[PDB]
């Protein structure tokens, strides 16, 4: 993390699509670094709905600058998230900020 | 006429600074010795780091294992600070084996009796799943200085290997409080040690590598 | 080591050799050791050091 | 602010330090500007350049 | 190995004049070079022993911003004649030497009566001048036995001198590039040190290896 930023570093995380968000709030219940399962909570159930929700992560692809991209998950097993909370660093990303 | 220097008092106050102090010196000689001591104990030191981990799951560094947490680079870069003292060996192979959901911390490997884990809290992965085991083969190297694995089977993964066991070494001069001379002055030597050494025994060895390096200039 | 445009040298300290020679010949009011008569250069640099 | 700051975590004022040489061992006549600074790295490798 | 390391040569005095020294030491370890410079340097800038002119004893003017009549050069210049003057004494620790000349001419270093233990190392150096022949100077020096540098404002009618008890006059390490076996990241000491006719250079670096060696004769085995 920089240690003197301005603010506007975790706008640039969680608008482009470069890291991994929670659509529906839940808890998460099975952590690794292929995937993310994430149980979602009652409130946000749909009826006819899969039920959880499963994000699949990018573990060293290419990029079209010949640069090593992927994406390495933060949260414990057994965190509350909620909508809109990252669950995955990117490339350049600390818990949800740019990390030059 | 000159005096002495003796090590006499040694203060431990933790587990990883430690304070020496030198004394007697003279006046000019203080701030020279110690910063021979400090560039000597600075520049080459003996050491023993983890140089490879041979793991049967993985294929290379760049791939992932399914029941971790963190990734295999990340394994090797956690081993790569590990801190281990070896007795009398220079080639030891450390196994590692753990079932369960649970961190994998330092006491998970097997004793051996000439190795010394001086810290059993460092943590290594972290297992998510309850039927994911992993098994490596840590192969511990004794050497001296830095170098990278460019310069030195497909399941063997090589790793950079630090030997250096100082972090920093700060010295001051001071005054004698109490002397018969008041020219006479001690100098106070802190170093800071992740413990897989001694710091009488580093000063000792300091000493006789100057000492060593020193023993040319009197053939001239 | 001349320009070809016109007499002068090309070989200049451009920012580093020139504020070292700045700071090293400089004169103060008062410093350390001011007021004493020395025998030659090597004594100077011998002070110095 | 960034004096209260530097006052704060028991931190000079002015924020320069006296610095020792590495090699001689000696005290510098002039304190030196000392701190922590953001630094990048351009995709300029000279692997890719020689 | 791990605890062996690399030795360097001998052989590479260059001498330019009587008493300057030129030596060169390669190869050696990589950052060994400034820790064994810098370390030998401080040794021989102001922790060596000797004997230096300390204070004089004049029966001539009391103050000393003054001048004298009868003779050329000032008060200042025959201090700094004095400064340069090299001398070393044997078995004793102090001494009084005594010059006494009353003539026309310059005064060199063996118009002084020689003694037992007193050696003047170069009798051609020059103290002043007697232009007139009725000025008859008489002096008395202090030669004392000390170490290093000290000046004459930390001292305190005779005249404070700055005594000069180390015999080198400049030192000066410099520290190169050198390379054995593909290894680059070495070094090579350059050591060049311009010396007086009081003692040989290599015998001052001999002195100050055996006094760093004794200084830390405490812990090696």
């Amino acid at each position: 993390k920089p240690l003197v930023g301005t603010g506007m570093e975790r706008a640039v995380a969680v608008d482009s699509g470069v890291t991994a968000v929670a659509k529906r709030g839940g808890v998460v219940q099975y952590v690794d670094a292929s995937r993310i399962v994430i149980k979602v909570n009652e409130d946000e159930m749909y009826p006819g709905e899969a039920g959880i929700d499963i994000y699949n992560l990018t573990k060293y692809t290419r990029s079209n600058q010949n640069t090593c991209i992927n994406q390495m998950p933060c949260v414990s097993l057994g965190e509350p998230v909620e909508r809109g909370d990252v669950l995955a660093d990117g490339p350049s990303t600390d818990l949800g900020e740019l990390a030059l | 006429e000159f005096l002495k220097p003796r090590l006499v008092d040694i203060e431990q106050v933790s587990s990883t600074h430690a304070k020496v102090t030198l004394e007697p010196l003279e006046r000019g000689f203080g701030h020279t010795l110690g910063n021979a001591l400090r560039r000597i104990l600075l520049s080459s030191m003996p050491g023993c780091a983890v140089t490879e981990v041979e793991i049967d799951g993985v294929l290379h560094e760049y791939s992932t294992k399914e029941g971790v947490q963190e990734d295999i680079l990340e394994i090797l870069l956690n081993l790569k600070g590990l801190a281990v003292r070896v007795q009398g060996k220079d080639e030891v192979i450390l196994t590692l084996n753990k079932s369960g959901i649970g961190p994998v911390t330092a006491a998970d490997i097997t004793h051996d009796g000439d190795v010394e884990i001086v810290k059993p809290q460092h943590v290594i992965c972290h297992l998510t799943d309850e039927n994911a085991s992993i098994s490596m083969r840590i192969k511990v190297q004794r050497g001296r200085g830095y170098v990278p694995a460019s310069t030195r089977p497909i399941g063997r993964l090589l790793v950079d290997a630090c030997y250096s066991p100082v972090e920093r070494i700060a010295y001051n001069v001071e005054a004698a409080r109490v002397e018969q001379r008041t020219d006479l002055d001690k100098l106070v030597i802190e170093m800071e040690t992740n413990g897989t050494i001694d710091p009488e025994e580093a000063i000792r060895r300091a000493a006789t590598i100057l000492a060593e390096q020193l023993e040319a200039f009197v053939d001239l | 080591i001349l320009s070809p445009a016109n007499g002068e040298p090309i070989i200049v300290p451009s920012q580093d050799v020139v504020l070292g020679l700045y700071y090293m010949t400089r004169d103060c009011v008062n410093a350390k050791g001011e007021g004493m008569v020395l025998t030659g250069p090597k004594e100077a640099e011998r002070l110095y050091r | 602010e960034i004096k209260e700051l530097l006052k704060l975590g028991d931190l000079p004022t002015s924020g320069q330090i006296r610095l020792y040489d590495g090699r001689t061992g000696e005290q510098f006549e002039r304190p030196v500007t000392v701190g922590y600074m953001y630094m990048l790295k351009l995709n300029h490798l000279v692997d890719d350049k020689m």
